[PDB]
């Protein structure tokens, strides 16, 4: 559906295809890794990966960190390059100015 | 804190041992015991402590070879749940308390003749043993010996009486054996003689270039074993009509016996047993299972009569066994005493009565009956909970006796360490039940073994590991036609039938404590921890109502993989609960398939489910043993299977049992093999590229090895059964740690060795089955060593492959790269730190691997070390600065485990060497070639030889 | 893949193809950059085209060497570190009898 331009111009289809776009992204990582070390050469050495809590557990807590880290930065710091953006807008006055 | 390391006391003698050198360990002989009959063991003391066991050159019956029981009789012997106090009535007493209540009720019984005494041994070959019980027996007519246990050999000595009208002791030598025939005689299982007639059977399968002949195994068989892997051909017969099935093949060769009705299978396998027979004559054998009643073992011995096999293959010598009885009835007999309120004392010695009676005997209940119970059992056994005056009993490494093995030889039984806890031997008790207390077990077998041989004769059957002067002699006894021919031979019916198995780890249940041996998979299931009733897929789809077709596993090669898969599906249904109800008992065991077990036959395993065993073990499996009758102990009638639902978890090392077309196991045909060694490398690659060769080319250069040492090993499938030998000695040498039934769920075992069955070949519900023992290939380009970013596995001067542990940080990218999966990890803390007994059987020269490093098999380095630093000593203090090693100098635990000497270990350069020899044959193949790895360890493809009216 | 690769119907390479298209890209752009300085005097580019295009072409090529040297390097390390028989007659070939120089 990205192709087309409304599609495109519309903020929730962007929001959706990107939530759906990330967790095919960690299922491509899966699919890569542990299905491809699952089944081996040899068919003695088969066996099941059955994740647990633990790194469940972990990956939460690292989009927490990955979150308090992004929240402190845009309390603290300006989350906009501001000389860049007047920059910007002295280049679009110039452009303006030779039509 | 600081200072890197601490203190590390060190505490010396105060007076020095004479022929100890610190830091040497010593070889001692002694002989260990599995059902009575002795095995003699060479057995390694580091600093006065037992720590390895291994075979026995100079002993028959242990040519160099033990099996599992043996090598683990080291961790039973450091068990920290082994009794360690006299227990009056669970209460700590002393030993003299005991002596002086032994001496007061024998007084009692001096006044009768001993008739309230009773003994309960089990199956005793100790002649020291044997002349003080016959001595305690003339001073107390009316006492009686009463010996049994639950592994017994009754229908052995019940078809000799019925055959010869005597007692005689059959041995085969199968050395000279062509074709032989097995009904139901699981002979290459741990046994009496098992070491010495697998290894005759192997040395007799191993071709090679020159080699000519080739014998031939027919088995008949209820449930699959370790001797139905080694077979060209095998018959999936139920357990009852083995018996019509030998009277169909003695009256088939001419002699008396009684047609059957069978299958036309069996049609054909008589007809093709019978044409190998009699072409081979004096060159055969047809051996009987101790499980197939008594007329079966008459009617082999009739039969090898005739066919001239007597004296060539089979030889009668006089009993080895002491007192030659039916054990279970003088159990029978002895409960009937103890019912009827006869008895006033029970003395026992080992054997577990009240676990391992059958269930229809009430033992546990009518031992209340007795007031004086007592003894000795080695641990504190469900018996002895519930008997007086409880004798903890010293373990066979640490203690003096003797015992005799297969075929009468008189071992010596010599003690390696001073009882840990205490603890007498039988002999000692039986001295002090002849008036003879604080008698010492050293003075006892020296004074009988004295005025017989000598001191000089006691002293080099000391040094030696056997007696010189005791053999069974060679007797001749004459057959009974009449009787033999006069006889019922059972038919079978009645509906579902029970075969009572023992377990192949657990045995009679006496090492269900033992960690290593619960934890060895077992062969053809690959269960640990845990017991099943093991079932062929189309019994289980027939009586547990299960929806699959089970016709669908039979087919051609063109859908050999839509076979596969299907099975696959099918071992879905493995931990269904059934509840079996055989005769008044339900067992509610879980169920699971083995592909070749017969149709309507159930095997249920033995010694699983006590409840006084130790902290491993305590209470795992279901037990089989109240279920078990006294009428028929190995066979059964009619049952309900029942299923229930409610499934439970059973465990598997393997989880697939099909090989998906590939290249692992390499079969072949003799006929083929002798016109050509290399036909059958020459197909596959046919098949794979179109050529005779496959042409494989690397970008690697690796390394030379040409004037320096090689290590290589090579692994014969021809030979290889399945005993998991080789398992249990990587176990006992490496330190290799025991993780829980939890972690292997998870797969997480730590082995260094595995067995793989593969479960391949048209039907699926009657398939051939391949043991292949897999351990570290020892690639010379070895893709784990590019992969480990701390270069903690790297490559030897000598092509080993070395593991460090102190350097691994645990990426666990070692494993992931390495073809085979021999790696193992440890995930988290495995190696025991708290039990000081377990800290006692480490071995010195292994480190134990902490949490997050990795193993893999090293070729048992500390082998190799030791013999290049003596062949480097040896040559510079003679001054030739040679370094040359022997190439029988260096033998891993492996090689020296394996009865039918699978295992050839050696350099690679010297030509000469045993292995360079094998490696130059035709048939010598190397797993997963297709990666340029170049293994060191190899395989021998298996060679069959199949009969021509079988076959077409 | 079906004029160039089918030579050898034993080997295979999933990164081959794309080499090709950076491969043609730089060939291009060097042809681009050639025939601009043919016909730098056309009287169009002298009143359209300043020394910006030329340093953005320059920079192109630049970035195309770089990108099909990091294209062969990639599939050479990864057929070189994990010797798979199956594909190691391609840069078995490529450096036997004098071929090495050419690399
Ligand atoms: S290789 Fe291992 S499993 Fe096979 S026969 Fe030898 S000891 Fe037994
Ligand atoms: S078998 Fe595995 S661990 Fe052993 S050398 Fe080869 S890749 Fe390494
Ligand atoms: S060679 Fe040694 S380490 Fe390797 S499998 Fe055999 S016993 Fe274990
Ligand atoms: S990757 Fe190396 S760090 Fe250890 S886990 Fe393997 S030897």
């Amino acid at each position: 559906p990205l192709w087309f331009k409304k599609v495109r111009q519309n903020i929730p289809a962007l929001l959706i295809i990107s939530l759906i776009v990330s967790v095919g992204m960690w299922l491509e990582r899966y699919v890569i890794i542990v299905i491809s070390l699952e089944r081996d050469f040899l068919p003695s050495s088969w066996d099941i990966y059955i994740p647990t809590i633990w790194d469940w557990s972990l990956y939460i807590g690292t989009f927490g960190l990955f979150f308090t880290l992004l929240f402190l930065f845009i309390r603290v710091l300006p989350m906009i390059n501001i000389f860049e953006m007047r920059l910007f807008l002295y280049q679009e006055t110039e452009k303006a100015k030779q039509r | 804190a600081c200072t890197y390391q601490p203190r590390q006391y060190i505490a010396p003698f105060d007076r020095q041992p004479e022929g100890r050198v610190p830091g040497i360990p010593q070889y001692f002989a002694s002989t260990l015991t599995l059902g009575g009959y002795g095995t003699g063991v060479l057995v390694r003391s580091n600093e006065g402590r037992p720590t390895k066991v291994e075979g026995n050159p100079r002993h028959p019956a242990s040519l160099g070879g033990t099996d599992l029981f043996a090598q683990a009789e080291i961790l039973t012997m450091y068990d920290p749940d082994r009794s360690t106090t006299v227990l009056r009535q669970g209460v700590p007493s002393t030993w003299a308390e005991f002596t002086t209540t032994l001496g007061n009720a024998l007084t009692a019984a001096r006044a009768t003749q001993g008739a309230g005494v009773r003994l309960l041994t089990t199956t005793i070959t100790s002649p020291s043993l044997a002349a003080q019980i016959e001595q305690f027996l003339q001073a107390y007519p009316q006492a009686r010996w009463y010996q049994y246990e639950p592994i017994n050999r009754d229908n052995v000595v019940a078809g000799a009486r019925l055959a010869f009208g005597r007692d005689v002791t059959t041995r085969y030598d199968l050395s000279a054996a062509q074709v032989v025939v097995s009904l139901d005689a699981d002979f290459l299982a741990p046994g009496p003689g098992f070491v010495a007639y697998a290894r005759a059977f192997a040395e007799r399968r191993k071709v090679r270039k020159d080699s000519t002949t080739m014998n031939r195994l027919y088995v008949v068989e209820a449930s699959p074993s370790t001797t139905g892997t080694a077979a060209d051909h095998r018959l999936p017969l139920r357990a009852d009509a083995i018996a019509a099935f030998t009277g169909a093949l003695a009256n088939e060769l001419g002699v008396g016996g009684a047609p059957a009705t069978l299958s036309p299978k069996a049609e054909e396998f008589l007809r093709a047993i019978a044409r190998d027979l009699e072409e081979h004559r004096g060159q055969s054998v047809v051996i009987a299972g101790d499980q197939q009643p008594p007329i079966v073992h008459a009617l082999a011995h009739l039969i090898n009569a005739e066919l001239g096999n007597v004296g060539q293959t089979v030889f009668y010598h006089e009993p080895v066994e002491a007192r030659p009885t039916n054990q279970t009835e003088e159990l029978v007999a002895l409960v009937s005493e103890m019912a009827a309120g006869r008895v006033e004392t029970l003395i026992m010695i080992g054997g577990n009565p009240v676990y391992n009676a059958p269930g229809d005997l009430r033992f546990a209940d009518r031992m209340a009956s007795v007031p004086l119970t007592i003894h000795l059992s080695q641990f504190v056994d469900e018996t002895s909970a519930r008997a007086t005056w409880h004798i903890p009993q010293a373990h066979p490494l640490e203690s003096w006796g003797d015992a005799r093995a297969f075929d009468g030889t008189a071992s010596i039984v010599q003690p390696l360490i001073e009882p840990l806890y205490g603890g007498k031997t039988a002999n000692e008790l039986l001295a002090a039940m002849l008036g003879q207390p604080e008698a010492e077990s050293y003075d006892l077998v020296r004074s009988f073994w004295l005025e017989q041989i000598g001191e000089t004769g006691w002293q080099v059957a000391l040094a030696n590991g056997v007696i010189a002067e005791t053999v069974a002699p060679v007797i001749e006894p004459t057959l009974n036609e009449g009787a033999i021919r006069a006889t019922p031979i059972p038919q079978p019916g009645d509906g579902v039938e029970i075969v009572f198995r023992p377990d192949p780890s657990l045995f009679d249940g006496f090492y269900a404590n033992n960690g290593w041996l619960q934890e060895l998979p077992r062969p053809l299931t690959k269960l640990v921890w845990d017991n099943a009733a093991l079932m062929s897929p189309r019994t289980a789809i027939k009586l547990l109502g299960l929806p699959f077709n089970a016709d669908r596993l039979i087919g051609t090669e063109a859908d050999d993989r839509e076979r596969q898969q299907y099975l696959e599906q099918l071992s879905k249904v493995n931990g269904t609960i059934a509840r079996i109800e055989y005769r008044g008992g339900i067992i509610e065991i879980p169920i699971w398939l083995l592909p070749g077990h017969a149709e309507d036959s159930i095997t249920l395993n033995l010694g699983y489910g006590r409840t006084h065993a130790g902290r491993v073990g305590n209470n795992v499996g279901i037990d089989v043993y109240p279920i078990r009758t006294s009428d028929s102990p190995w066979f059964g009638a009619g049952a309900r299977v029942t299923n229930t639902g409610r499934t439970y978890l059973l465990v598997s090392t393997q989880d697939h049992w099909t090989l998906e077309g590939r290249d692992i196991y390499r079969v072949g045909e003799f006929k083929k093999f002798k016109e050509d060694p290399k036909y059958i490398a020459k197909e596959v690659y046919q098949e794979e590229y179109g050529r005779e060769t496959p042409n494989y080319q690397s970008l690697q250069p690796g390394d030379d090895y040409t004037g320096r040492n090689a290590w290589g090993m090579t692994i014969n499938l021809n030979a290889c059964i399945g005993c998991n030998a080789c398992v249990v000695a990587c176990q006992a040498e490496n330190n290799i740690a025991v993780v829980g039934k939890d972690q292997v769920s998870r797969g997480r075992e730590m082995h260094w060795i595995r067995i793989d069955r593969y479960f391949a070949g048209e039907d699926l519900d009657n398939p051939s089955i391949y043991m292949m023992p897999v351990n570290c290939m020892q690639c010379e380009k070895a893709p784990c060593e590019v992969v480990c970013p701390v270069a903690a596995t790297v490559h030897d001067y000598e092509g080993l492959n070395n593991m460090v542990y102190n350097r691994c940080v645990g990426t666990k990218y070692c494993s992931n790269n390495c073809p085979y999966k021999v790696r193992r990890f440890n995930f988290l803390q495995y190696s025991d730190t708290t039990t000081e007994t377990f800290k006692l059987a480490f071995n010195p020269d292994v480190t134990v691997r902490i949490r997050g490093v990795m193993e893999k098999c090293t070729y048992c380095v500390q082998r190799i070390s030791g013999a290049r630093i003596a062949a480097k000593r040896a040559a510079v203090q003679a001054g030739q600065s040679s370094y040359v090693i022997s190439d029988g100098a260096i033998q891993t635990a492996c090689e020296q485990a394996c009865p039918t000497g699978a295992i050839v270990f050696g350099d690679i350069n010297d030509s000469n060497s045993r292995v360079a020899k094998w490696k130059a044959e035709g048939h010598n193949y190397g797993l997963l070639g297709f990666l340029n790895t170049v293994p060191r360890t190899t395989y021998l493809a298996r060679v069959r030889n199949p009969s021509e009216e079988l076959e077409k | 893949f079906d004029v160039a690769m089918s030579l050898d119907p034993h080997w295979f390479s999933t990164i081959y193809g794309a080499h090709y298209m950076a491969n043609a890209g730089l060939m291009t752009l060097a042809f681009l950059a050639l025939m601009m300085s043919r016909v730098r005097d056309a009287a169009l580019f002298r009143e359209y085209v300043s020394v910006k295009p030329i340093h953005d072409i320059g920079k192109l090529i630049f970035a195309f060497t770089v990108l099909w040297t990091y294209m062969s390097y990639g599939q050479l390390v990864i057929i070189w570190s994990g010797d798979v028989a199956e594909f190691t007659p391609w840069y078995v070939h490529r450096t036997q009898h004098g071929w090495v120089f050419v690399a």
